[PDB]
């Protein structure tokens, strides 16, 4: 962050969301003036406010606002910006965009057009990687055009086969055939949806690796030929072939294999003559054998974790490389510092197909910025609207530590202290993934979610001790609300005689079971007897704050009260999962047995 | 010198004619009386005392500051008089000037009359012939209406308030009569509706005339807004004089007692 | 619940387009203590919202327009409901908070034949006689006599605030232009001039009809402070046995 280094003076961020905010923050730290484009609906977004100048580029849809290349060109001409940063997605990997930028004197911060077009298609990428002495997934090089050809390829490469759409991306046009009839009918169908959406109609037939691990290597290269492989990242936890939990240092990889993969990635980058930051993705099998799989010629979404473990600013490095300065770090200078874990908080319902996109307006939004070792990359704010036009991603939460256990503990704390009200999110799924025994041990594959939850996500299967803790907390909260209800100001005309009650006898209905609870209050401490078990709950009992911190038998728990009704229904978010309980008084519980069910 | 006296006489003569003789003839052709004739018929002869005769509107937008747009009195005649020897305060809206639309001066005069009436404890009779609020005035007009509204609620139960609709009252000119104790209409010449038939056609898409939407028959037979309807202005004013004899001047006074045979 | 809590989620809740409708219950929930609201008649006359809530621990009555239902227009049922709620709150020393977004009264022959005039006068009367502290916030629109009815400053209101999206006008811009420039018959630049000069809260602000144009995120705070100073409000009115409400 040296102000003496003379980089550009005006950079246009041709993107939206959290990536635009991150680029704007880096540019502001470096001292470069920032210009941000936006649509009509994003006129009040965070990134437009954080930028120095803003230019509307069209209506809500992306095809006419952020993919509207022409309007971006007039925005550049009007603002007279010197550099452009696409972030990831949209026009980040558009060769014709690169040609348009190269037509004028404004520079494109990223890889050259030749590198982008080389890795734009999967078959040519595989051919070049094979020519670049890099291990590749076994398969047939070429394009399959008929079902018989595909099934014959399945003959020589084995019954387990994968059919993939060329280029494309985004985890679509990619399925698995186990049999020859499966091979042919899947090939015909894949051609059908390739014509429907992609339009390329170019397909690849290859081998399916069983129980694979998605390991990425972050490469950084300048225009003078230097190239560093930095470190690796693990992104095994996926649904719909899309990552949701990323882990910076690989627990499955040792030093030797990591160094070999980094050297292979650097060799491939030098063969391509990459002159920016990119990622090379491999699929490591059980026997520690890695095969090349795609190379993203752009900034990676899950890049902040390698920044945390390496102490680097990738955006700054790409800006410096685009300016033309050489790399200021050597391969030996790269080192691993701690551990890092990232979770993608989405606006999806995890109970339906491991996340179904949802819409709404955020009524409450608070990030756990005060928690130790927590970094939040979000482009939203209270009052933000989750629309159908853009990616329904709420935030990226990164936690770093001295080791894996500390990082996971801080991740759990941050997930517990993160307030979203207005939409449905997948925080419960993230917490269940990070507290899973297999995840803690490290035995994770790309189908972790599929086999850990064969019937789909159901929530947290709370144990007996946790059930007692939850019941005690709910009963204490109910009694605290009842006690607060009796605090009036002095009237001096009709004094209030506070009802002196020692023990509250309650019936708490949770799931389909009913428990008898005896609660006693001694000021700030509640003694709760649930089915004989005795517990103590102490807290400040602030009933207005969205987060409530309590201490049950010494164990500290952070809970949220999402809803509360006079009829006794309360929704409580505890351990990341929302439980609906119904608390009645003992007399009310007895009299409720005469009520007819509707 | 003589200039001030001649200007005073000219302004008096102009105020007597309202907004011109041509519009007076147009009003007469419609079968309606002017505000001053209505006041003369309602009150005892030689007992009317007029106030705020020279008051003019203070609007300057949309070329309303021109001399041709200045009318002394500003579409309302306000004052006090006596019916059968008993005091009463009266205002009559002049449809001749800007269609009787309520400007700032209109509301100021009406509010002054209502304030004096509540100060002395005498009833208020209002002859309504207003086309609504003056659009050129803007929010001021709205404020004026609200002022009147407030005083109505302040005078409810203190002094009797009587409203006689003698013309096409529309828009916000329909809520002051609703806040008064009694409301009378004139057949075939008086109307009461918040929105006209054109807006109803634009939004609701139905064919109704002014008479069907807000006529005297509609408001006296099925709407329940008006209390009685009379044949014409003369009959209505005679019956209003007859009805005024029943009421006391204020809630501080007992029920009137007259000579019996 | 702190009384100075900011509500940044209200900064963009009102859409820019006048055709789009928002939910006033969201604003009410954001403003009040602990986002707790006891609504009265929630399933009847849904174009208006009345209920009880708390501000700084003090019971308050809330009346607001619902743009979701019938674009927030007033009719007979909503008028009666709001009028009776306001009358009760005034009779039992409960402060009133009003949120105003109303285009006017519902047109049609059904409303006119049902006595829309006398029922609409009920709400105006109820707001006019109220002697309890009353705080009004205009969110988007206040047109015609509906602006006067919905607790205007000229009804002895205490504090009136307008959001930067407020529009206080005698009527809509199109109707006003076509009723003023009928002789001029030139609506080319008339629309532009009228919307630039009158479609904003400035004409009401420069005449003192609204105390201030506040940022939405301060709304709750601005209300709470007011409720601190208006708790000792006392007014005197002429003596009467009772008044004659247009029942
Ligand atoms: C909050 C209060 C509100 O919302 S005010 C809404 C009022 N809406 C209007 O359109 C005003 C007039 N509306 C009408 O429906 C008719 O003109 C009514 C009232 C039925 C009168 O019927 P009619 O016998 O035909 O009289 P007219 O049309 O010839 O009018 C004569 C002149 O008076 C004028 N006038 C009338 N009202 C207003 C008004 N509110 N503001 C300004 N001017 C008004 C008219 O411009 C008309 O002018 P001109 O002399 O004929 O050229
Ligand atoms: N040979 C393979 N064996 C097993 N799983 C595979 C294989 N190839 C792809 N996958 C699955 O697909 C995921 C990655 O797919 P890939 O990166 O090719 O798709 P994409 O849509 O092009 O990706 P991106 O969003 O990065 O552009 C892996 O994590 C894994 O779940
Ligand atoms: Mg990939």
């Amino acid at each position: 962050y040296d102000p003496n280094e003379k980089t550009f003076d005006k950079i246009l961020v041709a993107n939206r969301g959290e990536i635009a905010c991150r680029v704007i923050r880096t540019c502001k730290k470096m001292g470069i003036k920032t210009v941000a484009i936006h649509s009509d609906v994003d006129a009040s977004s965070v990134h437009v406010k954080m930028a120095d100048e803003a230019v509307c580029v069209g209506p809500a849809p992306t095809s006419k606002s952020y993919l509207n290349m022409d309007a971006i060109m007039e925005a550049i001409k009007k603002t007279r910006a010197q550099a452009v940063h696409p972030g990831y997605g949209f026009l980040s990997e558009n060769k014709e965009f690169a040609r348009c930028l190269a037509a004028e004197d404004v520079v494109f911060i990223g890889p050259d057009t030749h590198a982008i077009q080389a890795m734009g298609d999967k078959i040519e990428s595989k051919l070049l990687a094979k020519k670049a002495e890099v291990n590749t997934i076994p398969g047939f090089d070429g394009v399959v055009k008929d079902a018989e050809e595909a099934v014959r390829i399945a003959r020589e490469i084995g019954y387990p086969v994968m059919i993939k759409a060329s280029a494309g991306g985004g985890g679509k046009g990619m399925r698995i055939a186990w049999d020859d009839e499966e091979t042919r009918d899947g090939f015909r169908l894949s051609s059908q949806e390739a014509a429907s959406s992609f339009g390329d109609d170019r397909l690849l037939i290859e081998k399916f690796i069983d129980n694979p691990r998605h390991i990425e290597i972050q490469v950084l290269g300048d225009k003078h030929g230097n190239a560093l492989w930095l470190n690796e990242r693990e992104c095994s936890i996926q649904r719909r072939n899309q990552k949701v939990v990323e882990e910076a240092p690989s627990i499955f990889l040792d030093a030797e294999t990591r160094r070999a993969m980094g050297e292979q990635a650097v060799a491939l980058a030098r063969a391509v003559k990459y002159s920016s930051a990119g990622t090379v993705e491999f699929l490591v099998d059980s026997k520690k054998n890695f095969y090349f799989l795609e190379m993203n010629t752009r900034l990676q979404v899950e890049h902040p974790v390698t920044e945390c473990i390496t102490g680097l600013d990738l955006v700054q490095e790409m800006i410096r490389v685009a300016k033309g300065y050489p790399l200021r770090h050597k391969q030996a200078d790269i080192r691993i510092n701690g551990w890092a874990v990232e979770c993608r908080v989405y606006a999806e319902d995890p109970y339906k197909s491991f996340g179904l996109p949802s819409i709404g307006r955020l009524s409450q939004y608070q990030e756990p910025l005060h928690l130790p070792g927590v970094r939040v990359d979000s482009g939203i704010q209270p009052g933000s609207d989750i629309s159908i036009y853009y990616d329904p991603m709420i935030s990226k939460l990164i936690t770093y530590g001295s080791d894996r256990t500390e990082a996971l503990k801080r991740m759990a704390d941050a997930l517990d202290n993160y307030v979203i009200r207005g939409v449905t999110h997948n925080i419960a799924l993230l917490r269940e993934v990070i507290i899973n025994s297999r995840f803690v041990k490290g035995d994770i594959s790309t189908k972790f979610l599929s086999d850990v939850y064969p019937d789909g996500f159901k929530g947290h299967m709370l144990t007996k001790s946790e059930k007692n803790q939850l019941l005690a907390i709910a009963s204490s909260l109910f009694v605290a609300f009842q006690l607060r209800a009796q605090h009036f100001q002095e009237n001096s005309r009709m004094p209030v005689i506070k009802p002196d009650i020692a023990n509250w006898e309650l019936s708490v209905k949770l799931h389909d079971k009913v428990h008898t609870v005896v609660a006693s209050n001694n000021g700030s401490v509640f003694s709760v007897e649930v089915d004989g078990s005795k517990l103590n709950v102490t807290s400040t009992w602030n009933l207005a704050s969205p987060l409530l911190s309590v201490s049950v038998d010494g164990t500290q728990r952070t809970v949220q009260c999402l809803s509360r009704e006079a009829g006794g229904n309360m929704s409580i978010q505890f351990l990341g999962t929302v439980y609906k309980v119904n608390i009645l008084t003992r007399l009310a519980a007895e009299l409720n047995k005469f009520m007819l069910e509707k | 010198a003589t200039s001030v006296n001649e200007r005073i006489e000219n302004k008096r003569r102009t105020a007597l004619l309202g907004g011109g003789q041509r519009r007076i003839d147009a009003q007469h052709k419609r079968g309606k009386l002017t505000a001053r004739e209505r006041i003369s018929l309602l009150l005892d002869p030689g007992s009317f005392v007029e106030s705020d005769m020279f008051v003019e509107h203070r609007c300057a937008d949309f070329g309303m500051a021109a001399d041709k747009n200045k009318f002394p009195g500003d579409s309302v005649v306000t004052g006090r008089g006596r019916i059968n020897g008993r005091l009463v305060y009266v205002f009559s809206q002049d449809f001749t000037v800007f269609g009787g639309s309520l400007s700032g001066a209109h509301a100021q005069k009406i509010c002054k009359i209502m304030d004096q009436a509540i100060t002395v404890g005498a009833p208020v009779i209002g002859l309504n012939d207003s086309g609504g609020a003056r659009i050129q005035e803007g929010v001021e007009s709205l404020a004026g209406y609200a002022d009147i509204f407030l005083r109505n609620v302040t005078a409810s139960g203190v002094i009797p308030q009587i409203s006689l609709i003698m013309g096409p009252c529309a828009g916000g000119a329909v809520y002051s009569p609703a806040l008064t104790d009694f409301t009378f209409m004139v057949k075939d010449t008086s109307y009461l509706f918040i929105t006209g038939p054109d807006v109803v056609k634009s939004v609701t898409n139905e064919d109704v005339t002014q008479e069907e939407l807000g006529g005297a028959k509609t408001h006296t037979t099925m709407s329940g807004v008006a209390h009685r309807a009379f044949e014409n202005d003369v009959d209505a004013l005679c019956n209003l004089r007859d009805f005024f004899n029943y009421l006391p001047l204020s809630s501080q006074d007992p029920a009137p007692v007259r000579e019996c045979h | 619940d702190p009384s100075d809590r900011l509500v940044p989620e209200l900064d963009t809740i009102v859409p820019l387009e006048s055709t789009k409708a928002y939910n006033m219950v969201d604003i009410i929930h954001s403003v009040v203590d602990e986002r707790e609201f006891f609504e009265i008649m929630p399933n009847y006359a849904k174009n208006i919202i009345v209920g009880f809530a708390r501000m700084n621990g003090r019971t308050v009555g809330i009346v607001g327009n619902q743009p979701k239902v019938a674009s927030g227009c007033l009719d007979i049922n909503s008028s009666v409901k709001g009028a009776r709620f306001v009358r009760f709150c005034d009779a039992f020393n409960i402060p009133l908070i009003t949120f105003v977004d109303v285009p006017g009264f519902l047109p049609g022959t059904a409303q006119e034949y049902g006595g829309i005039i006398r029922h609409g006068a009920k709400l105006l009367y109820a707001f006019a006689e109220a002697t309890v502290p009353k705080v009004t916030v205009i969110t988007r629109k206040a047109y015609g006599g509906a602006y006067d009815v919905m607790s205007s400053k000229h009804l002895c209101g205490d504090t009136n605030y307008a959001w930067p999206t407020a529009e206080i006008a005698v009527m809509g811009a199109k109707g006003a232009v076509e009723i003023i420039f009928k002789g001029h018959e030139n609506v080319e630049a008339a629309q532009a001039e009228y919307i630039e000069k009158f479609a904003n809260p400035f004409p009401a602000a420069v005449r003192g009809f609204v105390d201030d144009i506040i940022q939405p995120s301060s709304t709750r705070a601005r209300i709470c402070c007011d409720l601190d100073v208006l708790a000792s409000k006392k007014v005197q009115r002429p003596w009467r046995k009772h008044a004659n409400i247009p029942l």
